[PDB]
């Protein structure tokens, strides 16, 4: 569950670039 | 007699349904939250019978017309509300008076405050602004935004310290007032001008979002006359919060400290100063939520009629 938050946060991040 | 009396009440109840029919499609003239509840459910002298406007204290109307001293028309700011007679200050106040005379036979402060007409959505967290992970993940979703609602949505960027925007100090005329003011963040009538920009942006209705700077917690806007959509972009896991700092190198990573100190700040914040809490670990599933939620308000404040 880490590892998805982290997971769809990171892409989440990545989007706003 | 009371044949005529009620011939005179007729007509002239038909004048007003007119005018309340002819004002279904009128730009709004200006909103309110209100801090008292009204109940129409006892009087009369309400120009059309049954369509007076009850609400509750915290209630947000858009005023389109005066009908009289007495009585506005407008509607309550939900999916539903039809045009109806809302109670003038004036009037309230009068029942406020007649209720204390009533009161004193027994023998035993502004009820509107003026909004903008749609409220502002405003974006904190998950942690402070102008570091990173906060701004990219903002940006995300003001893009998707602005995408979702496009040709209904104004979304503008607020630098001016809009939380010194108290409403007592914008109403104060004394030319005196800046002398209370120790060191003052930004200038407050750069902070009047922003605010009066606010409400004009938002007066034909669209939906107005503020990526205001300085706003990180709910308490800054709350004495302020803005009224605004909160919006808490959470993460849940401050483990995952320190890592996604910590994935945006060492600079970024020095301030992981103040950076989860603002974040557990807004974590106990009471749930009720949000207006949305988007703790989805998705990116599309907060999206969606938001939209959810600003499609309801929109529908809040147009549907069938105009």
């Amino acid at each position: 569950q880490l590892e998805e938050d982290l997971r769809g946060y990171m892409s989440w991040i990545t989007q706003g670039e | 007699l009371e044949e005529d009396r009620e011939a005179v009440r007729r007509e002239a109840e038909r004048q007003a349904q007119a005018q309340l029919e002819k004002a279904k499609t009128k730009p709004v003239a200006f909103a309110v939250r209100t801090n008292v509840s009204y109940s129409a459910a006892h009087e009369d002298d309400v120009p059309v019978p049954g369509m007076a406007i009850s609400f509750e204290a915290k209630d947000f109307l858009h005023v389109k017309e005066k009908f009289n001293n007495d009585w506005w028309i407008g509607r309550l700011v939900k999916e539903g509300c039809e045009i109806g007679f809302i109670p003038s200050r004036v009037k309230l106040e009068n029942m406020r008076l007649q209720h204390e005379q009533r009161a004193k036979e027994f023998k035993l402060t502004p009820p509107y405050d003026v909004v903008p007409s749609m409220r502002p959505v405003v974006l904190v967290g998950p942690s402070l602004k102008g570091y990173e992970v906060t701004d990219m993940m903002q940006k995300a979703l003001f893009d998707f935004l602005k995408h979702r609602f496009e040709g209904r949505i104004s979304i503008t960027r607020v630098t001016a310290d809009i939380s010194l925007a108290k409403r007592s100090v914008l109403n104060n005329p004394s030319k005196h007032a800046i002398i209370e003011r120790s060191n003052t963040r930004s200038s407050l009538a750069e902070v009047q001008s922003e605010i009066e920009r606010i409400f004009e942006l938002a007066r034909t209705l669209q939906l107005v979002v503020l990526d205001a700077d300085t706003i990180n917690h709910p308490a800054q806007l709350s004495k302020t006359s803005l009224a605004p959509i909160v919006v808490y972009v959470k993460i849940s896991s401050p483990k995952v919060l320190q890592r996604l700092i910590k994935s945006r190198g060492k600079s970024q990573a020095k301030h992981l400290n103040v950076q989860m100190v603002a974040a557990d700040k807004l974590a106990q914040c009471p749930p009720e100063l949000f207006d949305v809490i988007l703790d989805e670990n998705q990116l599309e599933d907060a999206c969606e939520h938001l939209a959810d939620y600003l499609e309801a308000y929109w529908k809040a404040t147009h549907p069938p009629s105009s």
